[PDB]
RNA sequence: AAAAGGUAUUGUU
RNA sequence: UAUUAUAUUUAUUCAUAUAAUUAAUAGGAUAAUAUUUGUAGUUUUUGAUACCAUGAUAAGGAUUAUAAAUUGAAAGUGUUAAUAUCAUAAUCAAAAUUUAUUAUUUAUAUUAAAUAUGUAUGUGUAGAUAAAAUAAGAAAUUA
């Protein structure tokens, strides 16, 4: 075969053991792959959203000197207008994420709020209490979006529940006003929010837009909250993104994938010569035009 | 917004700005206002 | 070679090729060759010398 | 026990993935199990 | 000139001292208007129809000036910060090659370890006293001759 | 949570012994799978 | 020319402005290549087998 | 990589990598080199 | 710490012997103790253009080295000083998340980053003879000189 | 110093320069005005100069 | 023009930006605990010529203007 | 040895992650660019701007060698386009009075 | 029997011919060349005789 | 958004972060009256500069190019109060030069 | 631009 | 459907290789003295070769785009870093076409400097073929 021997590299001082077992294989059946990838100091930290274990003074400290999270983001997104940084879709990131964090606890109270024919009297303490509880466990993570959303449309409310029922509504399904007002007080209750008002507007606004589709109410319960398999985030149901709904639009060069860096490209990875054939940079540019 | 780099300097001058504090004022409604619309627009050097 | 270090080392070309020798030669022989630049000592050994046979 | 099997995260390109199932218990009363597929020995061990 | 000092660039203006403050490091600039430009030097035929101080309710001056901290960061590049003249010794500067740093100027001490380590070539002095040799100088020694 | 319970920081998440003995299954289904 | 008379009198700018005197056409030829017959634009012959 | 080796005093990747010094980094005088001067040895020629 | 500068004050003496044999006064016309120093400054910081034809010459640079060596002397010397000992540097409290990576090395002295004179042991040339040796044995991860 | 541009004079720090040497007017505070009738005589002796 | 520069910029070993009349004596912040007492200048002690021991300004921790003329 | 300033006073990064956010870990037919910033390059333009590098003096870059990139001098450390010009310089010039070419030819006349 | 002349080669191995390293000492810049001043003990006796 | 941030203080800050949405419309201030307001007030025009006129010599020194390389003029353009037309390139009459 | 199979398991040589 | 055009132009006669020994250090004037002027232990190994002797960088356009922007890519094309065991093949002039992977000068004036191509006048003329939307100027049948 003219068979191919590759000696193992041996770790050294210089080519430690973890590089010279990821960076090398010597099993030429993996040559001219690809590129793999992984996560260090903070990507893996930004990636794996492990939550620092908390401790008691020195955690606090770290902890209580944050501050309003949600803007120090957006102060970070916009220094990037500044001379000496540039706009990023890294730090704008960030900032959705942080803006976004209380998407959970939202699409959940949105779903009780509009989807539940006949919730009870949930100005009432006693299912305020199952709602408070609740969502106070879909925040904190201890309950899924599903299992919370049947424990509160399960949890105990009042003995002959249809017999009540089929008296005060036609075709069951009560107005919505007293649900609403009942999970905006929730999350101003508990301090889901920072800043009170987005509890109020986020629960307000995603109902409007939902308001808008055919079968606005109905969800489809497999889809409808978390489970093994779900919608893109533009097809969430009271999600953030279904506003967001658009797509892109093409038009390739002749040779367009051939200059996929040619372009006003941000490199994270820059290219060198060993990789690039005639590239010259982000920054050139062949063609000028005069201007002061 | 003043020019920080030789950009926005291609959008900018003094007689130009005179057209938008015009709009300032224009959109303006009390006159104990356009008083400090237009003590800035005098103030700033405006080619009135 | 012989200031900084003691002995004046091969290439790193011949080096290679000694190592070899010294593995090839480790696992195995009998696939050598006698190229020399001059022959009369080997063909001549000195007085003593009878060289070893191997197995 | 650890295993060992091979992903074809496209036609050219496989990983091994080492597949662990391990059990972590505590015969105080609260014991569970998980089995986790991932491509190193120690990832696929925390995955479990 | 009659300058007044031997080193500035504008040796013949004074130095006009300025006003001490005990608040030394509590002054406050605004910064919408850094240089004051904003401001009544005299009162105005237009000061009349001024709406009171009623719903001016977060005098933008008042929500602009900064603290004189606030402008800059002392950032790593003030902590590794080179210096601007050729430095007598850097000997102190236990900061200087894990800790980020490296002299603007080689220092007067390295560059007199790097005069004196190596000679002077005597080709160097052009003495001259005699002037030129006419005859002897270019047909002098076949050895030491102008090829 | 942060993220969505049907994948993992590697793939899909395996739920029965069908995942777990095929994991291609979780990384990959037609030439326009993404992350 | 466009930008002497902007120079020397400028509100006449707008009509050299909205005229496109003061626009710059940013073209130039290909550049000199030797995998051009001409140096500019042609490859070479291509052949199949 | 070679029996004709890398040199070490023209080769950038060399002299820049981080075993060495890089070009932006302000490639001044690292220590002065005084040699000549802590003990000098005495004048003998080969050729007397 | 890299040498007695103002030997550096003794460059200026060929240049005071050029302006001599300009103003007339001969060098010869001097005392023969300080003709001592001024032979040795000559010989010192002081070369003809063909000696410095040919003062770099391979072998006397090795002359320069085994003299050096027999002598007892290749720490101040280039190709025969072995610094093994690389320094570290000052970790960070406030930013420990980095695997902090370099972008230089430089064979500067060892008493620029150094362990204090209290937070090193006593006196060291004496009490405590501390060499850096390579390990007989393997090291995978770990130095070899230890 | 805090502003755009300090002039090459506004690096120097707030050092005691001479021209304090002589005013007996202020002592150790200047009160009201009296730091601005001081810069105008600081004026006055360089319409002098 | 630096006033009383002839014992300021001149003479004050410091330049007038250091201090020196203080001690190592231990107060109990983090960070001025963190300076030992150190026990007084050694009474008979021949001291180099750039340091000092440190008890005043004119004999500071680092003597600063040199001995040229 | 001569192998021996070869040497590293860290202990290394070890590879424990999983691939970055949108990193372009390689599905089936993925035509796959390992440069480009995932997220920094898809962010739009109407937003971003065609900024590569900072708006600032050209001549603070310097043209890398080896790597299709532009580095600064000073590593980093910026100054804006407002300190390679005179206090409130008109269009930065280096004196307001005229361009590239006006002030040359002011001064041959 | 002396110290210094440590091994600055590796054992002669095969990371010479697989890897860049660098088989001699990278020449340094600031580094004077050797020359040759100084007098012997019996040349310093001369002299003092 | 960026530069209503810089125009804020540490003092506003403090302050109008007690609120917890004040500090967010002090940013986004300008953004708010767009996403609101059905209007552009920019809709700057064109530029229109100062003259750079050689004062002492009555000319404007105008750059121009084409090729960005090959050919690269300048016009110095006088004023001329005597009615006299007459235009030159390269220091010869304008037909002679243009054929 | 959108929907597709394998007795192969780097897998139609 | 829209976020928008190939049916035009210029093109095809195509070639260059030669006369074997790759194994190492050796300082010279203006320097306080080495004849070290002229430093003499032969013959125990063998790969980069005429010969198997791993790796590693090209050519190739068909849908990330319009504004302050480039119409050139990784899948590796001879010389390169671990397989040995047929043989010296290497430019210092004057040289021997079979090699697909090439843009030749077109009728007024024709050999002077290291010498420098003597063949193919023919109705712009079979077949199939080349290039290009880039400072030139092109306009209408989307998968």
């Amino acid at each position: 075969a003219k068979r191919r021997v590759i000696v193992p590299i041996h770790p050294t001082p210089n080519y430690p053991a973890h590089f010279i077992k990821a960076s090398f294989t010597t099993d030429p059946l993996k040559e001219k792959q690809k590129a793999r990838f992984s996560s260090g100091g903070e990507a893996m930290r930004e990636v794996q959203m492990i939550p620092k274990n908390l401790e008691g003074e020195r955690s606090r400290r770290e902890l209580m000197s944050r501050g309003d999270t949600e803007f120090e983001a957006l102060v970070e997104f916009i220094q990037g207008a500044s001379y000496d940084q540039l706009i990023s879709g890294r730090r704008f990131k960030k900032v959705y994420d942080k803006l976004s964090e209380n998407d959970d606890t939202f699409v959940w109270l949105c779903h009780t709020a509009m989807s539940v024919l006949n919730p009870g009297d949930v100005r009432s303490r006693l299912v305020y209490n199952h709602l408070r509880t609740l969502a106070e466990a879909v925040a904190n993570g201890e309950m899924t979006l599903r299992t919370a959303f049947r424990f509160y449309e399960s949890a105990v409310r009042s003995p002959a529940y249809r017999e009540i029922a089929k008296r005060q509504m036609e075709g069951g399904a009560a107005t919505r006003l007293a649900g609403i007002s009942a999970a905006a007080d929730v999350m101003r209750r508990m301090g889901l929010t920072r800043r009170p008002m987005a509890s109020y507007f986020e629960l307000y606004q995603r109902i409007v837009e939902r308001s808008e589709a055919m079968t606005p109410w109905g969800f489809p319960p497999l889809f409808q909250f978390e489970e093994r398999l779900s919608l893109e985030p533009r097809l969430k149901f009271f999600s953030r993104a279904s506003q967001q709904a658009l797509e892109r639009r093409r038009r390739g060069h002749i040779m367009s994938a051939y200059t996929t860096l040619q372009g006003r490209r941000i490199f994270w990875i820059p290219p060198t010569w060993n990789r690039a054939g005639r590239f010259l940079g982000p920054h050139v540019t062949l063609y000028p035009g005069m201007t002061p | 917004l003043e020019p920080r780099t030789p950009r926005d300097w291609l959008q900018f001058s003094y007689r130009n700005l005179a057209y938008a504090y015009n709009g300032a004022l224009r959109a303006c409604q009390s006159f104990p206002e356009m008083l400090v619309c237009y003590k800035e627009m005098k103030q700033r050097g405006v080619k009135v | 070679d012989m200031t900084v270090h003691g002995t004046s080392l091969p290439s790193t070309y011949r080096m290679h090729k000694d190592i070899n020798k010294a593995q090839r030669n480790d696992r195995k022989l009998s696939g050598n060759r006698f190229r020399v630049l001059c022959s009369s000592g080997a063909k001549k050994p000195p007085s003593g010398w009878e060289p070893i046979p191997d197995a | 026990a650890y295993d060992m099997r091979v992903v074809k995260f496209s036609p050219k390109d496989h990983r091994q993935w080492i597949y662990c199932v391990l059990y972590v218990g505590s015969g105080k009363g609260i014991a569970g199990w998980g089995r986790a597929v991932a491509p190193s020995t120690q990832e696929a061990k925390k995955e479990a | 000139i009659w300058q007044r000092r031997y080193h500035g660039p504008e040796r013949t203006v004074g130095d006009e001292s300025r006003r001490f403050s005990p608040a030394s490091l509590r002054r406050y600039i605004d910064v919408s208007d850094p240089f004051n430009e904003k401001k009544s030097k005299g009162e105005h035929f237009l000061d009349k129809y001024e709406a009171a101080r009623t719903s001016e309710v977060a005098a933008g001056k008042y929500r602009t000036t900064k603290q004189i901290t606030e402008i800059d960061q002392w950032t790593r590049f003030d902590v590794s910060r080179a210096d601007n003249f050729r430095p007598l010794s850097i000997s102190h500067r236990r900061d200087y090659i894990r800790l980020g740093y490296m002299h603007r100027y080689t220092p007067w001490e390295w560059i007199a370890v790097q005069e004196a380590d190596q000679p002077l070539i005597a080709e160097q002095i052009r003495q001259d006293n005699i002037g030129t040799s006419y005859f002897f100088s270019l047909n002098r020694y076949w050895r030491y001759k102008a090829r | 949570r942060q993220h969505d319970s049907g994948v993992n920081q590697y793939g899909l998440k395996p739920v029965n012994a069908y995942d777990f003995i095929n994991p291609t299954n979780l990384v990959n289904f037609g030439r326009g799978t993404s992350f | 020319i466009a930008n002497a008379l902007v120079k020397l009198l400028p509100l006449t700018r707008i009509p050299l402005k909205k005229s496109g005197l003061l626009s710059v056409d940013r073209r130039r030829e290909r550049g000199q290549f030797p995998g051009y017959l001409d140096g500019k634009k042609v490859k070479r012959k291509f052949a199949k087998r | 990589v070679g029996y004709t080796p890398v040199n070490p005093d023209t080769s950038p990747m060399l002299a820049y990598s981080q075993y060495h010094w890089h070009y932006n980094l302000p490639q001044g005088m690292e220590r002065p080199h005084g040699v000549n001067r802590t003990m000098t040895a005495p004048y003998q020629s080969a050729h007397s | 710490r890299f040498g007695n500068i103002n030997v550096v004050e003794k460059k200026k003496i060929p240049l005071v012997l050029a302006q001599m044999d300009d103003l007339g006064i001969p060098r010869a016309h001097l005392s023969r103790p300080l003709m001592d120093e001024v032979e040795d400054a000559l010989r010192k910081f002081h070369i003809y253009k063909s000696r410095y034809y040919e003062w770099g010459r391979a072998v006397k640079q090795f002359n320069f080295i085994e003299f050096r060596r027999r002598n007892g002397w290749m720490y101040d010397l280039h190709l025969m000083k072995n610094t093994t000992k690389q320094v570290g540097p000052l970790r960070d409290f406030n930013q420990p998340d980095a695997t902090q990576a370099p972008v230089a090395t430089v064979e500067i002295p060892a008493f620029f980053n150094e362990r204090p004179a209290w937070e090193q042991p006593p006196l060291e040339e004496t009490l405590y003879v501390t060499e850096s040796r390579e390990r007989y044995d393997d090291v995978r991860s770990g130095d070899i000189y230890e | 110093y805090f502003k755009p541009f300090p002039g090459f004079r506004d690096f120097r720090l707030n050092r005691m320069y001479r021209d304090v040497e002589g005013f007996s007017l202020m002592k150790q505070r200047p009160e009201f005005l009296e730091w601005e009738l001081f810069t105008r005589y600081r004026a006055h002796h360089q319409q002098r100069r | 023009q630096l006033q009383s520069r002839e014992r300021l910029i001149l003479g004050t070993h410091g330049a007038g930006v250091v201090q020196h009349a203080s001690v190592s004596q231990p107060l109990s912040v983090n960070f001025q605990s963190s300076v030992t007492v150190a026990a007084p200048a050694a009474d008979l002690f021949r001291t180099k010529v750039h340091e000092g021991t440190g008890t005043s300004g004119k004999d500071p921790y680092l003597r600063t203007l040199p001995n040229q003329e | 040895y001569y192998w021996s300033r070869y040497r590293m006073p860290t202990q290394m990064p070890k590879f424990d992650g999983p691939a970055p956010i949108a990193a372009p870990q390689n599905m089936n037919s993925t035509k796959t660019n390992e440069f480009i910033d995932p997220i920094d390059d898809k962010f739009p333009l109407s937003i971003r701007g065609p900024l590569v590098r900072p708006d600032v003096p050209e001549d603070q870059y310097v043209d890398s060698w080896y790597v299709c990139t532009s580095m600064t001098h000073h590593l980093g450390d910026y100054r804006p386009w407002s300190a390679s010009a005179p206090p409130n310089a008109y269009r930065f010039r280096p004196y307001n009075e005229f361009d590239a070419k006006g002030r040359e030819y002011v001064e041959y006349m | 029997m002396l110290s210094q002349n440590v091994a600055k080669t590796t054992v002669p191995s095969y990371y010479m011919i697989r890897t860049n390293l660098p088989q001699r000492k990278p020449q340094n810049q600031w580094e004077g060349v050797y020359y040759f001043g100084g007098i012997t003990k019996r040349q310093r006796h001369l002299i003092l005789l | 958004m960026f530069e209503n941030y810089k125009l804020m203080s540490r003092a506003t800050l403090i302050a109008d972060s007690a609120d917890s949405y004040s500090h967010f419309y002090t940013v986004l201030k300008d953004f708010a009256r767009k996403v609101a307001g059905e209007d552009s007030r920019h809709q700057i025009g064109v530029r229109i500069d100062e003259p750079e006129v050689d004062a002492e010599t009555g000319i404007a020194v105008g750059r121009g190019c084409a090729d960005g390389e090959k050919y690269q003029f300048t016009a110095l353009l006088r004023e001329n109060r005597d009615h006299n037309g007459a235009i030159t390139i390269m220091g010869k009459p304008m037909a002679l030069v243009l054929d």
